[PDB]
């Protein structure tokens, strides 16, 4: 039987700031 | 299986122990928790056995129990702590002592020693405090060999040394209805806030777990079975990178019933910090604010059932926990859940602070709660 | 025969306000 | 064998308008 599914992939880059 | 009695006394503790979470997560020393319902609930029956008068009134009315007999508090609680220890059916790690520490000068009556070992397997040191170096020497080496190494030292100071010390070490590894994959680990970061990454080994697993998102609530909630399924670890965690003040106000009995009830059995990929996470709380002051004040004081407290003088009074209670989150488990099938199953699994990504809970699956009744705000790593 | 390759990750957390 | 990682997640959402 084949293995597990892998972990999931990293968490994304965090967003950038909003306007001033 | 728990008698009516212990079942009850199971639930006194699990309400004790949600007023004592609720207490410390608003002190802002405390940062992470760990608290075993029966252990702490024992901390009062031993007040109530060894003291009379307010001093043990106040013990049974923290605990909720003005209408029990004194001895099916002590009763009720034993069979519950023996059962705990018991390994037969649970196959999952937990050591726990309990050492009452008193001045060299102060004698222990017979019959206490003996109903706090037939009871609670409550062991009893008369250590002197005047040489503070050799005392935290022996609470710490008790605590150590008690856990096998994995709680190496509780505490570095001992501040009030005039009275009585209760010391709890405890060792505790949930151990997966479905293991974790052994080499389903890697290095993350864990974010205590927004500003403060912590690198840590998170380990992984897909499967079928009891799982719900609350968009209004903005948090997850999941149920992650331990072995054999006679209780499970429920994991509650927001959205965003926030303290947990917020989602602690939303958490009751009655709120995780309905949560519980929201929960549908669905492919969710868990991911969490991997490693020992160890905590000492001194339960004094919470147990105080709780309504054990007489107990606590020097000047008021009566506690010569366990002493037969009248100057002992509690000066700590300290319980003191390892807790591991580790990938082992129980085995399982081939394929339990096809091609087809797991395929865009929910996330349950644990990369920020989290408060997580043993449940018994049977009575609902807490046996764990506890929250991880900051994890040790390199 | 190895699994299957894990899910995405997560996305990243929101930005933080503005000035 | 467990399987490979999957992909990184998305960019976070942009924060709120500075006040």
């Amino acid at each position: 039987p084949p293995g597990p599914p892998g972990p999931p992939g990293p968490r994304g880059f965090p967003g950038p700031p909003g306007p001033p | 299986m728990l008698s009516p009695k212990a079942a009850t006394l199971a639930e006194r503790s699990a309400g004790l122990a949600f007023s004592l979470y609720q207490a410390m997560a608003k002190d802002q020393a405390v940062e992470n928790i760990l608290l075993s319902p029966v252990v702490v609930a024992s901390s009062l029956g031993l007040v109530s056995l060894g003291g009379k008068a307010t001093t043990a009134s106040q013990a049974k009315a923290v605990l909720s129990a003005e209408q029990l007999r004194d001895e099916e508090v002590h009763a009720g609680l034993g069979e519950l702590l023996r059962s705990l220890s018991n390994s037969t059916a649970r196959n999952v790690t937990w050591k726990l002592g309990s050492r009452l520490y008193g001045p060299s000068s102060v004698s222990f009556a017979e019959d206490f020693v003996r109903s706090s070992k037939q009871h609670y397997n409550c062991e009893h040191s008369k250590i002197n405090f005047r040489d503070k170096r050799s005392a935290l020497q022996s609470i710490n080496e008790w605590a150590a060999q008690t856990t096998d190494g994995k709680l190496p030292e509780v505490t570095k100071d001992v501040e009030r040394t005039d009275g009585a010390l209760l010391v709890n070490a405890m060792f505790f590894k949930p151990h997966w209805d479905e293991k974790f994959h052994h080499k389903m680990v890697d290095n993350r970061g864990f974010m205590v806030t927004r500003s403060y990454t912590v690198g840590v080994t998170m380990m992984h697993r897909t499967g079928l777990y009891n799982y719900y998102d609350d968009e209004k609530e903005k948090l997850q909630i999941v149920e992650m079975p331990l072995a054999h399924k006679l209780s499970s670890l429920i994991i509650l965690m927001p959205h965003h990178v926030e303290p947990l003040e917020r989602l602690e106000k939303l958490l009751t009995k009655e709120q995780l019933k309905i949560w519980m009830g929201k929960m549908q059995k669905k492919a969710v990929a868990i991911s969490l910090p991997k490693g020992v996470v160890e905590v000492t709380h001194d339960l004094q002051k919470h147990l105080a604010g709780l309504g054990l004040t007489e107990a606590i004081d020097k000047n008021k407290a009566d506690l010569s059932r366990m002493s037969g003088k009248k100057d002992l009074y509690l000066a700590s209670v300290f319980h003191a926990t390892a807790f591991e989150w580790d990938t082992e488990g129980n085995p399982f099938d081939q394929d339990i859940y096809g091609r087809e199953e797991l395929r865009s699994p929910k996330l349950f990504y644990a990369d920020h602070p989290f408060i997580f809970l043993v449940r018994d699956t049977q009575s609902g009744s807490l046996l764990f709660i506890g929250r991880l705000v900051r994890p040790k790593g390199d």
